[PDB]
DNA sequence: ATCGGATGTATATATCTGACACGTGCCTGGAGACTAGGGAGTAATCCCCTTGGCGGTTAAAACGCGGGGGAGAATCCGTACGTGCGTTTAAGCGGTGCTAGAGCTGTCTACGACCAATTGAGCGGCCTCGGCACCGGGATTCTCGA
DNA sequence: TCGAGAATCCCGGTGCCGAGGCCGCTCAATTGGTCGTAGACAGCTCTAGCACCGCTTAAACGCACGTACGGATTCTCCCCCGCGTTTTAACCGCCAAGGGGATTACTCCCTAGTCTCCAGGCACGTGTCAGATATATACATCCGAT
């Protein structure tokens, strides 16, 4: 607790059953007790690479606040274009 | 003389005036012809009018008189052609269509 | 003598008049069963389009007919 | 500031369409969104196809071009049949 | 095999196609067509119906002339003679016919060419000219390669000057194949007496194809191309010429040439009466496919209109300047090309069928129709 | 007690037909927030943003899923492995 | 063959060896004799799109001559950018 | 009895000669025809730039090799070297393809 | 009034002048800094560098001094960052990288 | 006419960096085309950085960001050091 | 496992050839030097939306325990495709000619940019009520063990 | 086939907050002028894409053998589903503080524009040598016999 709380890994946070309903929202009947490991590190990837882009693009715009147009554009970017947040 | 939105005049409900200044203010290119905008607020309404009526559509059919981001994600997707046209975009709060496959069907 | 109306939205619209009566009126009959001005109507029977000056005798309506009517949205 | 969008259109090609049903806030967004998302489509399209034939005007022929090019199969040949009816509308005034 | 489909369709004839009166009264023939030796071992065929006419072929296994003189002996073994002479040539000829034309034997072709002449030289002119009086069917792919003996003659040593054409996306020039005119003549149900008219006839295929096969008071073509029009002079003055050498009857053809469509007086007094019109507006721009609607707006009730694209765009609707429209009035079908139904593809595609009704159509007042084309989970 | 998959499939017909976020809210959150720890200034994360970042990743884990599950069918298997998600992610050009 | 030299179907052109060699160089040590006909259609449907593109490119510039430009702009549309044609 | 290789070695032999080389592997006038035919469907006769078919052909041999790198893959996941059409089916459908 | 090139000042190969004037021609924006076209030629050399630097060791590698597509292909793919930003890209007469799935391969 | 490209910067380029290499017309084509394709994706994202900020001009700090999301990792960290190398020489003088 | 036979393929020397690299004219694009506008930096202020924390509550998560159903392994069939070899096809090279379609140059006329005055469309704020969300209860529809 | 048992659907009533409509009030679209110039049309050039022919021979195609692997069947077993109980921590509604994102105002440095100067680089031409190809053969690899 030194100046700020340095949070924890906060990816076993995407528990087990988060990762049940999204594997069953995909049609999913069964899954492999390893799926949980492989599709955490694999959001995490997707995550780092977005939010990567939308604080580049944040920094770039000498603000502090990921804004959520920041986060539309990022996603954008990579060909995931996001509706409903703005554009 | 009386103002006439080119709207008006093209028959369309898009804003033909507001196209033509997205245009020109976008640097799209140095000149924006005249019937551009009209062409392309026309093309517009017409996705808008598509998408909308497949989504009150489907709002119908689902006993509601007001379109939700779920009646989109189900218009957009039942249909091939507006599915590969917004293939690569996400719509918030839409979900996925009901889909199980026949392999995974109880025997 | 009962006769049928279609519109471009797809319901049919079920009406009684006697030959005698005047195309106004059947504007005004459509005015005030759906709401719709008078002006923005364009009764067509046969491919062609009915004079509110002439009357459903004149155009020689049958029993049990069918009619389209077209709503005058913006136009030109 | 005054925040732009294309909120009441969307509304009147709505009511043209289904008279007598609404349209959400999260839905509206998300339609202001695609018409966004499109015009940008097709606008950065025709920038193209003017600039590969060093053309500096963006004309109708270059938007029908850029709609051709992203709309696919029949959604292409009835934009282009709007576009065409509209710019045959709005040259006859 | 054989040169031709016997089992394939045959056409009913519906008015007296072989001119008898004419065969009666001319036995000796007069006309000049372009022969087929000028084109570009020579074997000479003998007209079945007149003794005076030599065809000249340049004979080489080194356009095909030997597919033709096949193709012309085997209707004529078909059509145009009859028993006992049809089966005596039937059995003679044909199998050494074919054998040669399958081994390329050119002197076993030109053996059979000269045993078929000597053979007709003796059969009785006037049982022929009976034979043709009493015919009532005859093949489907006979007027076919009859038109492309004539198109072959006509358009093949100019064909290049056909792509001549400048623009992309209009006056471009394609022709719709013989089988797929046969096809729409026969859906469209054109019977002696009616008009038909071709806006855009390029050379004239569909405008001679249905004065020959459906038998039209008046056959009608447009056309602004002055390549395509001096292409369709030659081709009309071959037709006449091999028509006469057959015998056959051909009606009232009439043509407009170097001069568009739009604005024509002619196109506009003929519309009224117009019982068939094949508009081809496959590449036909949208100012282009307005101005045919306006000329259109005169057609009368019954009148079919062919094309290759809707008539109508596909959004079309009716708010304010469409009630008193003739598009309202049409019904509208597609249909699906079949392969090697045009000319410039064999790939297809579709086709539609626009007739002229008393009343507005029913189906764009249905909002399922408008559409491209339930919506739940 | 059900069979095993019964349960499966009901809960494949419930998720599929609605549309909540499947994540919870708040480890989501501190999920992005300690991805962005690594720029050292403090970000604030509109949470519209965040909402928005949520929307995308569930959208491209249920992409991913259906993906996943078409390998799984593909090898005559109904569960999914982790060489089914690798196997997805290789073809979509991703690794 | 009127007017034009109609092309008849030219998809079996591209051969049975041709497919072979394709898969070999992307490392395929076994093929299923369906694959070729399967392969013959996708390579059809891809071919389709890129020269509807670069046809429609064609057509805006007021040409009849399909540059490799044109080829390398309806490849870029579709994500398939292709180098060394300028 | 004259002398044969086994099943599978000269595949791999032609793997390894094509993977190192860089020529065409579709012959150019087939390749040349298809794309004429494909450009039929336009009535204007088209003139196609010897260097367009050219680019053609590196698209789509470029683009069939991809395909058939992940069609092995595919055949490989399921416990088989040979690939079928479900390979590829499965191929394009992740991709976005179908 | 001695004329030094941009690119001179800046100590780059590329030209700072075509990428300014290039810059402004695109329509990429109403006005193209002074310092803009410096970057932009400055990270396109830099590129260029890697690219040639990696295709001359692929070509030295063939025992050959002149850089073909297919130097540039090995060098391109055989790099992870350059084949991720060039992922989507088809280098004529490139090739394909060697290699064999390990269960291909004899036991 | 003239027909601009970057063969004779990519040549010296190679000479810098491998003095004794050549480069062949194909492969010359190939890194002429790489440098266009590079140019024109960094000048777009600079443009839409530009517009995102409601931003008319083109900036060093636009093109730096446009590296940054557009090459990936290290590639990225070289290509602005030598950007801001390239900038801060060009100042001086 | 190890030894020869045949095969493919890499090494080697020689020997072409046409594409690369270098030299030169010049001309058109880059560079130097004002000028003036306006876009962007910097400073001040508002207050919107962020953080941080709180306590309470309740759904969701975690743990643990059957058990059965799907994964993986092993066996065996048979047939489908790899590998040669002889035959057939037609692609590839290599010359020639056509001519027409892309490219460049020269009017000039329509059309779009720019600017100023006007004002009604469209956006920000604020009711207000009705369509959608919640909750209780009854009917309908698998699911599964019998 | 059946019946208890559990989701799930539906019916009704209640509640609420956000969609829809209304009211100002900007300020961005419309109208109407000119005026620069983009490009549409026409003419000319010229070079490259189409088409043809003939010969060589490399690749394709068909057929036959056989073998190895795709697919089906059967077995084991272990791990992942489903359910019950307990725990944990998300969600809520809440309060407050304040960080910094909009916003406006002022100044002024940077870049568009233009004009002239000039040299860098693109077209053209020419030497010559890196690579392609052929030939000859040592060497590595596959495969069958022992
Ligand atoms: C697609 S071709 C059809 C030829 C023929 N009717 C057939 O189907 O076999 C259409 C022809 O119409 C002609 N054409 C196009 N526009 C025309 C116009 N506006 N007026 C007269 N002819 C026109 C062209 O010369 C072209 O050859």
């Amino acid at each position: 607790k030194r100046h700020r709380k340095v949070l924890r890994d906060n990816i076993q946070g995407i528990t087990k059953p988060a990762i049940r309903r999204l594997a069953r929202r995909g049609g999913v009947k069964r899954i492999s007790g390893l799926i949980y490991e492989e599709t955490r590190g694999v959001l995490k990837v997707f995550l780092e690479n977005v939010i990567r882009d939308a604080v580049t693009y944040t920094e770039h715009a000498k603000r502090k606040t990921v804004t959520a147009m920041d986060v539309v554009y990022a996603l954008k970017r990579q060909g995931r274009t996001l509706y409903g947040f703005g554009g | 003389a009386k103002a006439k939105t080119r709207s008006s005049r093209a028959g369309l409900q898009f804003p033909v005036g507001r196209v033509h200044r997205l245009l020109r203010k976008g640097n799209y290119a140095e000149r924006v012809g005249a019937g551009a905008p009209v062409y392309l607020a026309a093309v517009l309404e017409y996705l808008t009018a598509e998408i909308l009526e497949l989504a009150g559509n489907a709002a119908r059919d689902n006993k509601k008189t007001r379109i939700i981001p779920r009646h989109l994600q189900l218009a957009v997707r039942n249909d091939e052609e507006l599915n590969k046209l917004l293939g690569r975009v996400t719509i918030a709060q839409g979900g996925v269509l009901p889909n199980i496959q026949s392999v995974l069907l109880p025997k | 003598m009962q006769i049928f109306v279609k519109t471009l939205t797809g319901k049919t619209i079920t009406l009684e008049v006697e030959p005698s009566d005047t195309i106004e009126n059947v504007k005004a009959k459509i005015q005030d069963k759906e709401g719709i001005p008078p002006d923005q109507q364009r009764l067509i029977f046969a491919g062609k389009q009915l004079e509110d000056g002439r009357t459903l005798s004149d155009y020689n309506i049958q029993k049990e007919s069918t009619l389209h009517l077209v709503l005058r949205l913006r136009g030109c | 500031t005054r925040k732009e969008s294309y909120a009441i259109y969307v509304y009147k090609v709505l009511k043209q369409v289904h008279p007598d049903t609404g349209i959400s806030s999260k839905a509206m967004s998300i339609m202001n969104s695609f018409v966004n998302d499109v015009f940008e489509r097709i606008a950065g399209e025709a920038s193209r196809l003017a600039h590969y034939n060093k053309r500096s005007t963006i004309t109708s022929r270059e938007i029908q071009t850029a709609v051709r090019l992203l709309l696919p199969g029949e959604l292409a040949k009835h934009a282009v049949s709007e576009g065409t009816k509209a710019v045959t509308c709005y040259t006859s005034a | 095999s054989t040169f031709v489909d016997w089992n394939g369709p045959c056409l009913r004839l519906q008015y007296p196609l072989f001119d008898i009166e004419y065969l009666r009264s001319h036995e000796i023939y007069s006309g000049t067509p372009i022969q087929s030796i000028s084109l570009r071992t020579t074997a000479k065929l003998q007209s079945i119906l007149f003794s005076n006419y030599m065809e000249e072929y340049k004979v080489d296994f080194k356009y095909n002339p030997m597919s033709e003189i096949g193709k012309l002996i085997e209707y004529s073994c078909l059509v145009f003679l009859p028993s006992p002479y049809a089966e005596q040539l039937k059995e003679t000829i044909l199998p050494d016919l074919n054998a040669s034309f399958d081994n390329s034997d050119t002197k076993g072709f030109v053996n059979a060419i000269n045993l078929y002449n000597k053979m007709i030289r003796e059969i009785p002119r006037q049982r022929i000219i009976d034979h043709l009086e009493t015919i009532d069917k005859i093949p489907r792919s006979f007027i076919h390669d009859f038109l492309h003996i004539v198109y072959t003659r006509s358009i093949h040593p100019q064909a290049n000057k056909l792509k001549h054409y400048k623009a992309f996306s209009n006056y471009v020039y394609g022709e719709l194949l013989p089988n797929f005119l046969s096809d729409v003549y026969q859906q469209c149900q054109l019977k002696k007496g009616d008009t038909f008219m071709d806006l855009g006839s390029g050379v004239g295929n569909c405008v001679v194809q249905a004065a020959l096969e459906c038998g039209c008071a008046l056959s009608f073509g447009c056309e602004i191309m002055d390549d395509a029009s001096d292409l369709t002079i030659l081709q009309y003055e071959e037709l006449k010429k091999r028509c006469k050498l057959y015998g056959m009857r051909l009606n009232n053809v009439e043509f407009s040439l170097k001069k568009s469509f739009v604005d024509n007086n002619r196109v506009a007094e003929l519309i009224p009466q117009c019982d068939v019109i094949l508009v081809n507006n496959f590449l036909f721009d949208e100012d282009l496919n307005k101005k045919v609607e306006k000329i259109l707006q005169t057609a009368k009730v019954g009148c079919k209109i062919i094309s290759l694209k809707s008539l109508r765009s596909l959004t079309y609707q009716i708010n304010f300047y469409n009630v008193e429209n003739i598009f309202n009035r049409l019904k509208v079908q597609r249909y699906d090309l079949k392969e090697d139904s045009v000319s410039w593809t064999h790939s297809g595609g579709e086709y539609y069928i626009s007739t002229v009704m008393e009343d507005v159509d029913e189906s764009l007042f249905s909002p399922a129709a408008r559409g491209r084309r339930p919506v739940k989970y | 007690r059900y069979r095993p998959g019964t349960v499966a499939l009901r809960e494949i017909r419930r998720y599929q037909k609605s549309t909540e976020l499947l994540i919870r809210k708040l480890p989501f959150q501190r999920l992005v927030r300690e991805i962005a720890q690594d720029f050292m200034t403090d970000l604030r994360f509109q949470s519209s943003a965040v909402m928005a970042l949520q929307e995308a990743s569930e959208a491209y884990l249920v992409a991913l899923f259906e993906d996943t599950n078409l390998c799984a069918i593909h090898a005559k298997r109904v569960t999914i492995m982790p060489k089914d998600i690798q196997l997805a992610r290789r073809i979509r050009g991703e690794r």
